[PDB]
Parts: structure tokens; sequence; C-alpha cells
């Protein structure tokens, strides 16, 4: 068999990620699923496309769907682009060279936010796994991890090397000490989640799930053990949906500042920051108004606090879009006009301008200055077709029919249609026929670029399928009104020919390449085969638990393949209607099944986002093709079999082209190391008057002591007997050195006692025979404080025992 | 007297005499304690 | 319910800050109110370690003195449990000693349930006293070694 690999992928303008604007209206860097697009906003043409490599379908390619881009961050000064992925991977790209420089893998879930430091040498990343990791780009390593939050990181702010404020989906604001790597402050931002965070000087604004927006003041130098963050006020935004992003922009000439709150709906709400002179003037005015009303001074003071937000904020203007907004970004701020760019969840880019004068804008609604829509479709394509010459690709979705050039990947024509459900080219590649969900048949011409014919009452319900005879003169349409109708093409209009009424809804109609059979899939789980010439019922195919969604008849009209919502592909013999084989093919509903022309091999696509290439004689999967991120709705095969096209719910059209030490032994090693350094310092100190320990970061006494703790008590007494005597004099020196540290001595007083006494008992004869006067002074010292440490514990134990009997005795006397 | 189960529902008290509140535990420590209990019940 | 939740977030955070700074007198008070038994054990453990270098120190002793009846029953229950283990009894004894030296012994008696907690502390403390005492006896092998080395 000959391998299929992805030749091209297109149709995606903006995927589920943010957008990074780069000034020259400049260019916009957006995601295209696993790739990154760089659009020129003025012209509307794609400048470049970043793709790591490893095309899907290649042998070296991985066996899962590629991880899509989730966040984009670019350092304007250095021309680097960081891309976060849905598997928790960060890749720093060289924009000039268009090649990956660094590859960081420290997060277990999708990356939600990236941020270069001011100097461009560190990269801060938050993720859905609730962790923030600071990366070193010059060192290509992860410096440290911040692990307090308990849900996805929604935002964070770090403009200096000292502090970092972070927000998470558990509703907390956390202030971090980046020198110590610990959380200093923690406040409950909002009762549910907290979705936005923007900081400007002391002012900090956070948005939760509801329309409430909180105002904080950020006093970093407060160092009061708290109060570095104090809540000032709450103001309600118009939209009742959660505010996903907040971004500030300052006008350099006038020092006036604005921010927006991107909502989960189709609106962006811009706000203006009142200057201090305005705030004082407004306060003095309102105080006069309230005083004229007869309120007390204390009530006025509380009311001013109640309306604290109104003094510093001012709703400026609301940008409204036709489509739900996925991301937004400030572009340019000027005393004349205020500009914003956004991407929608329907595969397009929109550029908005707000012209204003002083406080309030000049025009009632913002001006949409630019858009990028031509190279994509807003809704998901439900059916696709390839012209007989294999040069054009028609893709019909809800609201538009776009016709592409398979070589240039560029859309040539766009027609406005209804809720298209099935499309097919007519022979010659010059016309296309649609069956919409309202029962309409719409016929277009590419050259004329217009709608020639519409048949509003072709069917009473959705025209679920649509097939042409090989001659191209007859059209068969099945609908959910439970009828198959036949039409003729006469010079070019459609004329209804005959009707065949079935018992149940019709999901698919297929005519054989020989024009001899008509196969109709019904909602009652059966496929009915007819004789096309006479319309005589021939067979009914039974065996699918759930309805058959696709049919396909082989080039010789011998086999018929059917795919259902029950995840099976059944291959039937069209001589008798018997099932040759039933394949458990996909993990979800199998939407489409297509024979490769002049062969019995076939393709299949499913809702599980996988396209599979099968063998028609062996009933084995040749190749699994993992490229799509969501459901694959439609599939198409070229007449020569040279390539296959699949469109998915993710707005992408993809063209597939045919190509050890024991205890005691460890103790001796520790004694040699710890006491070699102790003797060195002691000798060094006298005259004045290693890597292992530095790596572990422990004193020689603690290092030896930890080795003693790790030895099991059942192994300890034997671990000490194997020690030679020279190591015993070392051990007595370690004990002597421990005694000066009263914290260590009382921490492990019992363990020192058992090991010390056992050593002396085991080899007393050799110890006493030594005439070393230094050894006499060590034993004398070790004796005295060992008693005092032991007596200290015993005096406390004996005192409480007598004290506690007294309590028991007196309670007895008072209650007996 | 012998140390038994935690009187409060929000704490773990072991026969070692050591008590552990579920609030003070880190997530990694809560996982191993969950798996340690699973071994105890499996053979039991 | 929001104001108690907001407070409990601050106390948990402040407890961590105090322990890292080593402010044990303030870590002790927060650990007791929050009822975090390990952090209480660590605070007492490492506060005692500094004492080695009256009972705990002037400040943390004062904190134990002002404990009310409910807090004492809670603290003595931990002392009862820590006492059962010989690897942690030393911390319990010094905590028990501080209570007796900074509270009215009469008042400790009327507290309901204290006598039963006290009843469970005595048998273990006697076992710890028989031990340690035996360690003092065993320490005299150093005398016998010294007199032998004099010969």
């Amino acid at each position: 068999y000959q391998r299929f690999e992805q030749a091209a992928a297109f149709g995606v303008i903006a995927s589920n990620a943010n957008c990074v604007w780069i000034p020259a209206p400049g260019q916009l860097i957006t995601s295209a699923l696993e790739d990154v697009n760089i659009w020129d906003i003025k012209t509307g043409d794609l400048v470049s496309k970043l793709s790591d490599g490893l095309p899907p379908g290649a042998s070296d390619a991985r066996g899962a769907k590629p991880a899509e881009c989730t966040y984009l961050e670019a350092h304007k000064d250095t021309d680097l682009l960081a891309v976060g992925y849905a598997d928790g991977v960060i890749k720093v790209w060289d924009l000039m060279s268009k090649t990956v420089l660094l590859n960081f893998n420290g997060h277990k879930a999708a990356i939600t936010l990236l941020q270069f430091d001011g100097t461009g040498t560190r990269l801060i990343s938050g993720s859905k796994d609730s962790n923030i990791i600071v990366w070193d780009l010059v060192g290509e390593v992860g410096l440290y991890k911040l692990r307090s939050h308990k849900d996805s990181i929604t935002g964070f702010w770090c403009q200096g090397e000292d502090w970092l404020i972070s927000t998470s989906k558990d509703g907390m604001i956390k202030l971090w000490d980046l020198k110590t790597h610990q959380c200093i402050e923690t406040h409950i931002a909002h009762t549910g989640e907290c979705w936005g965070l923007a900081v400007k000087d002391d002012l900090l604004i956070t948005t939760g799930t509801d329309s409430q927006v909180k105002i904080w003041k950020l006093d970093i130098e407060n160092d009061k053990m708290g109060g570095k963050l104090t809540e000032m006020g709450i103001f309600e935004k118009q939209s009742k949906q959660r505010g996903l992003k907040i971004e500030f922009i300052t006008n350099s000439s006038d020092k006036t500042s604005f921010f927006y709150i991107q909502n989960a709906d189709k609106t962006i709400e811009t706000f203006r920051i009142r200057k201090e002179e305005e705030i004082a003037r407004g306060l003095k005015k309102r105080e006069k108004r309230l005083k004229e009303k007869g309120l007390t001074e204390e009530e006025i003071a509380k009311s001013i606090k109640e309306s604290y937000s109104s003094f510093i904020l001012h709703p400026f203007q609301t940008i409204r879009s036709l489509y739900k907004i996925k991301s937004a970004s400030w572009t340019t701020v000027s005393s004349s006009k205020l500009e914003l760019v956004l991407t929608t969840s329907s595969n397009t880019i929109e550029y908005y301008s707000i012209p204003y004068e002083k406080r309030d804008p000049t025009s009632p609604a913002p001006l949409k200055t630019h858009t990028i829509e031509l190279q994509g479709q807003r809704t998901d394509v439900r059916s696709i077709d390839i012209s007989d010459d294999n040069k054009l690709l028609a893709t019909a979705s809800n609201g538009s029919l776009k016709i592409w050039n398979i070589k240039t990947h560029k859309c040539i024509r766009t027609f406005e249609c209804g809720y298209a459900l099935t499309c097919k080219f007519l022979p010659g590649g010059l016309l296309v026929i649609l069956g919409t969900r309202n029962g309409e048949l719409q016929l277009f011409d590419l050259a004329s670029s217009s709608l020639l014919d519409t048949i509003e009452d072709a069917h009473d319900a959705a025209i679920w399928s649509l097939d042409l005879t090989s001659d191209g003169k007859r059209l068969v349409t099945g609908s959910a009104d439970k009828t198959v109708k036949f039409w003729d093409f006469k010079v070019l209009k459609l004329h209804h020919d005959t009707t065949l009424e079935l018992t149940d809804d019709i999901l698919c109609v297929r005519v054989s390449p020989d024009d001899r059979y008509l196969a109709i899939s019904l909602l009652d789980n059966t496929v009915k085969v007819f004789f096309l010439d006479s319309m005589k019922f021939y067979l009914s195919l039974y065996g699918h638990k759930l309805p058959v969604l696709s049919i396909d008849i082989s080039f010789d009209s011998k086999m018929i393949i059917t795919s259902s919502a029950d995840k099976n592909i059944k291959i039937w013999g069209l001589d008798f209607g018997d099932c040759h084989k039933s394949l458990f093919a996909h993990q979800d509903s199998i939407m489409n099944v297509k024979f490769l022309p002049q062969s019995h091999n076939f393709f299949s696509c499913s809702k599980d986002a996988v396209v599979k290439y099968w063998d028609g004689e062996k009933f084995e999967c040749i190749q699994k093709l993992y490229a799509h991120q969501s459901e694959v709705w439609a599939l198409a095969v070229a007449t020569d079999g040279g390539f296959v096209v699949s469109s998915s719910h993710d707005h992408s059209i993809r063209i597939w082209e045919e190509t050890s030490l024991k205890a005691g032994e460890r103790l001796m090693e520790a004694l040699d190391l710890g006491i070699a350094e102790i003797e060195g310092l002691e000798a060094y100190n006298r005259d004045m008057k290693n890597a292992v320990l530095i790596a572990v970061n422990k004193t020689p006494e603690q290092y030896i002591m930890d080795t003693l703790l790790r030895i099991r008590m059942s192994q300890l007494e034997d671990a000490l007997m194997v020690m030679p005597f020279s190591y015993v004099l070392k051990f007595l020196k370690f004990i002597d050195t421990v005694m000066q540290n009263k914290t260590l001595l009382h921490s492990h007083l019992p363990l020192i006692c058992k090991n010390l006494f056992f050593i002396i008992k085991f080899n007393h004869k050799e110890l006493v025979s030594q005439k070393n006067e230094e050894l006499k002074l060590q034993i004398n010292r070790v004796k005295t404080e060992l008693r005092s440490a032991l007596k200290s514990t015993e005096d406390d134990l004996g005192f409480n025992v007598q004290g506690l009997k007294f309590v028991k005795q007196q309670w007895n006397l008072r209650h007996n | 007297y012998n140390v038994g189960k935690a009187e409060k529902d929000g704490e773990i008290r072991l026969k070692n005499g050591v008590a552990m509140s579920k609030e003070e535990l880190t997530r990694e420590d809560k996982n191993r304690l969950r798996r340690a209990l699973k071994r105890k019940r499996s053979k039991a | 319910e929001q104001e108690k939740a907001k407070l409990q977030v601050e106390q948990e955070q402040s407890l961590q800050n105090y322990m890292s700074k080593g402010d044990w007198t303030n870590a002790f008070l927060l650990a007791m109110t929050l009822d975090h038994p390990m952090r209480l054990f660590n605070v007492l453990k490492r506060a005692l370690g500094e004492s080695r270098s009256v009972i705990f120190n002037e400040e943390l002793d004062q904190a134990i003195s002002i404990l009310n009846d409910e807090q004492l029953i809670l603290l003595m229950k931990r002392c009862r449990d820590w006492n059962t283990n010989a690897k942690t009894h030393t911390i319990a004894q010094r905590t028990i000693r501080c209570i007796l030296m900074h509270h009215n012994i009469a008042k400790l008696s009327e507290i309901p349930g204290m006598v039963k907690i006290v009843d469970a502390i005595i048998p273990y403390t006697q076992r710890h006293f028989t031990r340690v005492d035996n360690l003092v006896e065993q320490s005299y092998i150093l005398d016998y070694a010294l007199v032998e080395m004099d010969k």
C-alpha cells in the first residue's frame, strides 16, 4: 500500500487562542490550530505560517491528534514568539528565521498565559494545571515553580523581579515573593471563579463570573503582614457574562488611560480612568449636591465610599460584534481615535476604531475598519465535493458556499445559500447543486457567479442527501419528509420527474457507478436497494443497530459499504445482500465512507476526529490519519484517487495526498567524610589563632547523624560491630562534636545513647588500654552533658507524673 | 488508653499518635494517604 | 458565610508566613484556632529546639497561659496522643509542664473531661520515666571507662 500524508491544511483564520498584534494597522499573529498565522490586516492576506514539521500521516508522525496552539506571546524588542500548546508545551519561535529555538515541557495541561519579562530573558507561563513556572531562556531551564493555586491560572501580573500577583479559577488573588518563591498574601477575589486581572500603578481590577467588577489598591511597600492588597470598591458592568480579559492602555501625550473588559458574549466594554483633577472636581460637586439634599456629613462620607468606583471609572463605549468574541487586543491609542482588534469564535478577524474627543466618544457606535473573512467560513462545512477535473473544491456550510482552488488553497468564489446539507458538482465542474435544510434546491454557476435556480418546495423537510447519475442528467434527492424524488436537467432548469414514498426518514441516497442501483438509508436502521432503471425494490440490508449515515457502492457494483451511528462499517455483497464483514471501525458515529476509485480500498471519517484508510479485500486498517481536532463532518475522494479531502468542525480543510553498600559500611563512609572536615576546620582554627556536603547542604554533624537515622534498628547493632576500632575513635569524636549542638543532642538523645553505649560495651577492652589523654577529655566531656541532657528529660518526666496524680487525687476527693 | 480513629471527620489520626487535618495537607500528601488506605483495605 | 470564609483564608496564609519566619508565638495561636495538629506539633517542636540553645520562652509561655477551657482540652488531647509514642513524648511533657506552671490547678480539675485525659497521660509518662532513668544508669559505663583509663 502507498502512504497518505497531509499535503495542505487551510480554512482557519483564527482558532481558540489569543491574538498578538505587532505594529508596522500592522499585522496580527493568530493561531491556526497546530500552526500560527501572521495576517496583514490592511491587505487581508496571509503573510506567513509557522509549522513545526512532521506532517500527519508520515511514518515518523505521532499516533494522536497534534496539540493545538492555546496562547501566543511575542517580545517586540527581540522578535521572539512563544507559543503555548494544549498539551502543556512551550515553543519559542524565531520570527525572522521561522524556526523553533527552545522547547520547554514543564506543564501537564493546556497553557493559559505567557509573559516575557521586561528584559526578554525570562518567560513566565501559567497553565490549566494550576502552576506558574518561570523559565530561563538563556539557560534553557525552568528556574522555579509556584504551586499554591488549586485551579487553572486565569491571569497574572509581573512587571518587576520582586513580586507577582496571580489569579486563578478558584477565586483567589495571590501575591508572590519571587526571591523566596512563596505566596505572601491570599485574598478571595470573587465568590466563584476569578477570570480577569489588570494592574495599573496602585489600581488593580478583577472580574469574576457575574457582572461585578472589583477595584483593589496595590501598596507593595506596605509590609504590614497584610494589606498590600486592599479592596476599594465594586462597580457593575453592563454584560451579565464573565469578563475574560482586561487590558489597560495609556495615551502618552495626555496621560489619559482606558481599559476594556472582554466578555464571553459578543460585546467589549471600554472604560476611561478619570484624572485626579476630575475626581476632585466631581467629589466637590457631588458633596455639594448631597449637602443640598440634607444628608449628614457622616452619611455623605459613607455614600462617597459607596460610590467610590464612580469617581475613578467612566463607561466609555461598548464595541458590539456579530459573533462571539474569542480574543481582543489594544492596537493604537491617540488623542484622535482609539483602536481595537479582536478575533471571534466564528473564524474571522475584526478591526475596530473608536474616534473620541475629551471624555466621550464622537460616534454612537465604533467603526469596523477592516476584516479578514474570505479565506474561511463562519460555520462548519457539512458537505464538500471535488470537480471531475480535480481542480476545484466546493465547501457548503450554513450561510455560504465557497469554492476553492486545490493548488493555491485560495477561495475563488463565495455564494450566499441556506443551511446547506449536501452539495455536488455537475459534470464539467461549472455548476453546483445544494440541498438546504429548509427543503430548497439551489443551483449556482461558477462563471456567472450567481444563483441560477431555486426550488423552494422541492421537499417538505430537510434534503438530507442528493445524488446524480453518471450521465449527470438525473438527480435523486431524499428528504426527511420520507420521499425520494427524481429530477431532470433540461436546457438549465430542474423539472420534477417522479416521487417514491418511503416509510421513514431518508438519510442517504447513493446511485451506483453503473447507474443500475439506488441505495437509500432510512431512519429505521435499514438500507433499501432498488433497481434504478425500473425502480423495482431489490433488497433491504439489515444489521445496523443505529441508522446508516453513509453509503458507497464500488466501481464494479459488487460491494456496498454502509456506516452507521453505531460505530460499525459493514461490507455487503450486492449479489444477495449478505454481509461479508462488519468492522468496528471508529470510536464514534462514522459520518462518511468512500471507495477509492478503481479499487476496493475505502476511507472513513468519524466524530472521533480520525480518518482511517482501510483494505477492501483484507478488511484491515492501513493507516490512521490524526490531524483534526474535532468532528470530521465531510470527506471527498478525487476521481483519480490521488488525494482525499476532509473538512472538520475545527474549520480546517485538510488535503491528504498519496505518497550496594550495607549498613555500617555506609556509616564508615559518612564517618570518614564528616570527621575529615571537622578535623580540617579544627586544625584550621588552631593555626589561625566538601562537594558532597555542599550539594546536600548539611553540616558534617547532621550528615553523619542522618546516616544513623536511616539505619534500621534491627541492623544497627550489627552495623556497629563490623566497624574497626579506628572508626570507633572517629565515632566518639562525632558524638563529642554533636554535644556542642544542644538542638541536635535533644532531638536524637535516645539514639545517641544506644549507639554510644553499645560501642563502649563492645570494645571496652581496647578503649581502656589506650593511653590517649585527648581521648580521656572527650569521654569526660561526653559524659557530663549526656547526663545533664538525660537528667533534664527525666526531671521533666518525674515532675509531671507527680503533678498529674495530684490533679487526679483532688478530683477524686471533690467527687467521692 | 490506645490511640484510635480521628474523632473529627476532617482529620486523619494514625495509631502512631499523629493527627493530620485534611485542610493542612498538600495535594501530593493527600494522594499518597489515599493510596496508603487503599492498600490497607485491599488485603483486609 | 462569606466573612468567615474570607477570614479563614487570611488565617491559613498568615500561619504559613509565621512558620517560615519562625514567629512561633504567633504560629501557635493560629494553629490552635485553625486546629492544624501537625503545624502545632512542628511549631512546638522547633520552638523547643530553640529553647535548648522558662519552659519554651517568655512569649510562647504567656500564650499557653491565656488559653481558655476549650483550647486546653484540645491541647491536652494532642499531648495525650503524642505521649503514647516514645519518639514524640518529649514535646508533650514540656507542653504539659507549661500548663501546670501557668494555670490554676484547681481550675484544671473542674473542666469536664480533663481528668479522663489526665488518666490516659499518667500510665505512659511512667513508662517514659522508667526508661530514660535506665539510660542514666547505662551512662555510668563512661565512669567505669574513665577509672580504668586512669589505672
